[PDB]
């Protein structure tokens, strides 16, 4: 890929950068319980097979 | 000899005195200053036009009446005309300045009257419907 960063191709100032990744670690990206479905169940007096 | 009524203030070809002045205010105690390396966001090498657009610029003069309910002006919008600051404030995206505000109004010893004058940071102003 491309390499090239801005100190490269203009003038810049020094600017310190306290900044962090920490959200995008993979731990962070996948720090969620997310939904993957919904069931259904009842209760019932049932007198067929399909109930 | 020094006195807090008579001052000199130089920035760039510009200078202003008074003789009759009340000490001076630095609001919030605080002296204005370039931004340091260590809290600074946009990286490209800035312009710092310095004496160019750092000076005095004068406005049009207002009239003090007996019936006059006031005046306001916002900076930078004031001075977006104004020499050189005004064109380097237009040619970039983003800038940042301090300012050096001296308001001037002289009568006689037998004139009488006050004038609140006030810095106020985002002043922001109701609207008219
Ligand atoms: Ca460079
Ligand atoms: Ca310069």
């Amino acid at each position: 890929s491309g390499q090239a960063v801005p100190s490269d191709v203009i003038e810049t100032r020094h600017v310190v950068n306290y900044k962090t990744r920490s959200e995008s670690t993979l731990e962070s990206f996948f720090g969620r319980s997310a939904c993957v479905t919904i069931l259904e169940v009842e209760n019932f007096n049932a007198t067929t097979d399909a109930d | 000899g020094y006195s807090d009524r008579v001052r000199q203030i130089t920035l760039g070809n510009s200078t202003i005195t008074t003789q009759e002045a009340a000490n001076a205010v630095v609001a919030y105690g605080e002296w204005p200053s370039y931004l340091d390396d260590k809290e600074a966001n946009p990286i490209d090498a800035p312009t710092e036009p310095d004496v160019s657009s750092n000076r005095f610029y004068t406005l049009d003069s207002v009239q003090w009446k007996s019936t006059s309910r006031g005046w306001w002006w916002k900076l930078p919008d004031a001075l977006k005309d104004m020499g050189m600051f005004g064109q380097n404030m237009y040619y970039h995206y983003l800038g940042r300045s301090g300012y050096t505000v001296h308001v001037q109004c002289n009568a006689s010893k037998f004139h009488q009257g006050a004038l609140g004058v006030f810095a106020i940071p985002e002043y922001v102003m109701a609207c008219n419907t």
